[PDB]
């Protein structure tokens, strides 16, 4: 429910919108001797056409987020998230500038266009979910500050113009220190495409029609500056502006999309009253959600060396592992429960995988397979080590040493297999 | 340094030096200031001084020298006595190992090599020379294998030791920091990772990626351990022994078969061969690790330390306290015992030989082999060296060399219960030709071979047509 009303008139991204949602809560801090959680920020990137869509995905998550931090290169000043020493001459007074992070205590922080400011970012990033901590040691100053929130980012391509035809590690432009910090990587795109303009005029004629009634085909938009000052201390929650913490507001048609009939909108007070409370809750690993991390692990792993043409911005190793038990923790959180739930494993599966990419009955139903291998389709070289390379088709169940040795002692008896050495080939 | 809360702005203080502790008191030192503290009385500089200036500074009256520790000059301090024998209750150590990066599990022979690194070796400058010592290590890794857990605990358990990485800063001001002083007039150079940590750790990651400038400078600090500065100017030697703990990663992340072994890592020779051992981590499709991997998380959870299993964790003031009592002491390696490591050296030439695309085996390794000998000699309380400090400190180069590649260096050998006997006979071919039969079983009874199975061995050979033998098999000619 939370993820369908997160974008309103932006429809589709299932997988998209399950992502982002449990990264509002943050996760839990490690409990260790240093004290600071190793890597527990989902970095979600989104890369996209340069400004065709981009301008109004990123004011529908910063406004959710209660702690969100405006960055951008081109509006706001880079310089100065970490450590900036500027001197005035008024004074002749040392001062630093800090981040606004370090105030937000676990918070979600969007970073738009990430390939535009200064190398002096770039580098102090790398201490955010390594250790935990972002220690001061310039010009002098040694001090630590607290500065853990999401790393998120949503840049554009340098060259423009994204390619379907090359490998998409090419088109972010970042280093080697870089993109190997991220876990999922969707691309929006916008074709030009018959089939793809009825889908995006569904918005355009409820944008002409939200005019007040008297701008209709003459003026423009009166969005476009915002003049917002401060004035004493009055609460300015309910005199003004109606916005009260509301499950499902009325059915919309002008900001809510279309197909969208039978769920409604949630107010911007609800998504602000509700993420401070799930972090009190603080879920324990049970054992049926260990065993599926184990087995899930050795099968993507796998499947991905030999891969090259795609999936390489994280290799399935310490970055995906630490990205499942996190999210299994973080999914258990929005639920209302103490323990992690069966069904919070499966979350990340869909995400990354999508995202990249004598014997039992066995001898007896050997036998029927004989009939097309010996009798049929005719080859005189079934058995011992060669066995395998025919006994798989869609039966498991692992064989062992012991159990296809024993099965030698027959077939010769019965005109079947014969024996020899190694790799057998008789009869 | 160690005594700032968290978070906080630094503030200077005058202290002046009068009496005898003047022309003693260096710059890096500790000292403990005790005084007044009462503004001063500006009156006499017709220039300078325009209206009042009450300025207020502090008076100090003794100055008492201390260091990181303790409140003396000493690179750590000491325990009592009724704490020693909690810890020298045990074989040699085991408890110990386990406590190295109690989060995360895997790899126990690189967490042994870690604790094996403070000691060092013999400084002693004889000769007029000065001979190598403290112990190196480096470690290829992609940062992200939870790196953090081996950094952030060694960084709190060394007391001199300042956590420093590879990037968050400028590389112009973690080994090369200037800092032009027109308060005095001089010109100074400091850098932040060896030039404070002496006799500890240097923590440093990242070891191939800073320029070519950074990584000239490592050429004297770590070997003699002398800081050489000659920029036009600047002429001294400043003294601090550091433990270089490098970091470095490889070009494709995790280990790759691609090239040879020497240009998988863009690093040049002169750095590859002058560490001691080196190890790398890798990865492989194994359901066993991985199990053990997703457990001891699950408890993390829970409990804030080691999960309910077998190794209890430590404290803080434990290893390091006992560690510092057994730095003077020198172990002396007898002629007997030294004539050991001379033949040792000579074998462990041949891994290198007949492989060139790894690493080579010159006089860099040779001195050490015999900085290893004393870190092992100083556990146990004693000044000697015994055969246990000899096998133990090359099972830790065997391991390192081995992991550096896909695979481990094994042999196969069938112990054939008629080898030896062959070759027993040909001792007596090259010396004679009509050998007699009675005179061959001279020499094959003394080691303690049966004579039953000589007798069905005979036949073994003879059928193949090697030797023959007459009616009565007394007469025994090689053909």
């Amino acid at each position: 429910q939370l993820a369908k009303s997160l974008a309103p008139s932006i429809h589709g991204h299932d997988y998209v919108k399950k992502a982002i949602l449990c990264l509002l809560l943050g996760g839990v801090e490690r409990d260790l001797e240093n004290g600071s959680h190793i890597r527990g920020d989902i970095n979600i990137l989104l890369i996209g056409d340069p400004s065709v869509a981009k301008s109004q995905l990123l004011r529908y998550v910063l406004c959710t987020a209660p702690r969100a931090i405006p960055t951008t290169g081109r509006g706001s000043s880079g310089v100065g998230l970490t450590a900036a020493v500027t001197t005035d001459q008024e004074t002749g007074e040392r001062r630093l500038e800090a981040g606004a992070m370090v105030l937000a205590d676990r918070g979600v922080v969007c970073i738009d266009e990430f390939d535009k400011m200064s190398d002096m970012d770039r580098t102090a990033i790398h201490e955010v979910m390594e250790q935990g901590r972002v220690t001061i040691a310039k010009a002098g100053i040694h001090a630590r500050l607290n500065a853990r929130c999401s790393v998120l980012a949503a840049a554009n391509p340098v060259y423009g113009r994204y390619d379907q035809y090359k490998t998409p590690m090419e088109n972010i432009g970042l280093q080697d220190s870089l993109l190997s910090r991220f876990d999922l990587l969707f691309i929006m795109l916008d074709q030009m495409d018959p089939e793809q303009d009825r889908e995006i005029s569904d918005h355009v004629l409820r944008m002409h029609r939200y005019r007040a009634p008297g701008e209709q085909d003459g003026d423009a938009m009166p969005l476009g500056s915002a003049v917002d000052i401060l004035a004493t201390d009055d609460p300015n929650f309910s005199q003004e502006d109606q916005q009260d913490t509301q499950i499902y507001e009325k059915h919309d048609n002008l900001l809510h999309g279309t197909k969208k009939k039978k769920e409604k909108m949630v107010s911007a007070a609800f998504m602000k009253k509700y993420i401070h409370v799930a972090k009190i809750i603080k879920p324990v690993l049970t054992q049926e959600s260990a065993t599926y991390i184990a087995e899930e692990y050795s099968r993507l792993r796998s499947q991905d060396s030999m891969s090259s043409d795609t999936a390489r911005t994280s290799p399935v190793t310490a970055r995906t592992l630490e990205t499942l038990i996190r999210l299994a923790t973080a999914h258990a959180k929005a639920r209302m429960s103490k323990t992690v739930d069966l069904q919070d494993a499966e979350e990340a599966v869909e995400l990354v995988q999508y995202a990249y990419f004598l014997s039992e009955s066995r001898l007896k139903a050997f036998k029927v397979a004989l009939l097309d291998v010996f009798r049929e389709a005719h080859a005189q070289s079934i058995g011992m080590n060669r066995l395998t390379e025919s006994i798989n088709r869609d039966s498991e169940e692992p064989f062992s040493s012991v159990e296809i040795q024993a099965a030698l002692s027959k077939m010769q008896d019965d005109n079947q297999v014969m024996v020899s050495e190694g790799i057998i080939f008789l009869i | 340094s160690d005594q700032v809360p968290v978070g906080n702005i630094p503030r200077s203080i005058t202290v002046l030096v009068e009496g005898e502790n003047t022309r003693i008191a260096q710059p890096g030192d500790h000292v403990s200031v005790t005084g007044i503290f009462l503004p001063i009385l500006r009156t006499g500089f017709r220039q300078v001084v325009q209206g009042l200036l009450s300025e207020t500074y502090l008076e100090a009256h003794r100055i008492v020298k201390m260091n990181k520790s303790e409140d003396d000059e000493s690179g750590a301090g000491e325990l009592t006595r009724e704490e020693l024998r909690q810890i020298a209750e045990e074989d040699f150590y085991e408890k110990l190992a386990a406590s190295i990066a109690p989060e995360i599990y895997g790899h126990e022979d690189v967490k042994k090599a870690l604790l094996l690194l403070l000691v060092g070796g013999v400084d002693q400058s004889p000769r007029g020379m000065k001979i190598r010592g403290n112990i190196n290590i480096c470690l290829m890794g992609d940062p992200g294998v939870a790196k953090s857990q081996l950094l952030s605990y060694i960084d709190r358990l060394a007391p001199r030791s300042q956590y420093t990485t590879g990037r968050g800063s400028s590389g112009v001001g973690l080994t090369a920091a200037v800092l032009r002083d027109s308060v005095s007039g001089e010109l100074t150079l400091e850098g932040g990772a060896l030039v404070l940590a002496d006799q500890g750790v240097c923590c440093i990651d990242e070891f191939d990626k800073m320029a070519e400038a950074d990584r000239t400078a490592i050429h004297e600090v770590m070997e003699q351990q002398t800081i050489s500065i000659a920029k036009a100017g600047i002429l001294t030697t400043l003294n601090a022994r550091c433990s270089i703990l490098a970091a470095a990663n490889p070009a494709y992340g995790r280990y790759n078969p691609r090239r040879s072994l020497e240009q998988n890592i863009q690093l040049p020779a002169a750095l590859l061969s002058r560490f001691d051992l080196l190890w790398l981590i890798q990865d492989r499709p194994d359901r066993d690790n991985d199990l053990r991997l997703a457990q001891h998380i699950t408890y993390v959870h829970q409990h804030s330390r080691q999960p309910p299993s077998q190794f209890e964790p430590l404290d803080m003031k434990l290893m390091r306290r006992y560690i510092a009592m057994c730095r003077e002491k020198q172990p002396m390696v007898p002629e007997s015992l030294a004539d050991y490591i001379t033949a040792a050296y000579v074998e462990m030439r041949r891994e290198a030989w007949a492989s060139k695309d790894a690493t080579y085996t010159s006089a860099r390794t040779l001195l050490a082999i015999l900085r290893l000998s004393t870190a092992l000699a100083r556990l146990r309380m004693v000044d000697v060296v015994e055969k246990e400090d000899v096998n133990e400190a090359i099972r830790l180069m065997e391991m390192s060399k081995d992991s550096l590649l896909g695979d481990k260096g094994q042999t196969a050998r069938t112990q054939r219960p008629a080898d030896v006997i062959f070759a027993t006979v040909r001792e007596l071919v090259s010396g004679g030709r009509s050998v007699r039969f009675s005179e061959a079983e001279q020499r094959c009874v003394s080691r303690g071979f049966t004579p039953a199975q000589f007798q069905a061995a005979l036949d073994e050979y003879e059928e193949l047509n090697v030797w023959q033998v007459n009616a009565s098999r007394t007469r025994i000619t090689f053909v």
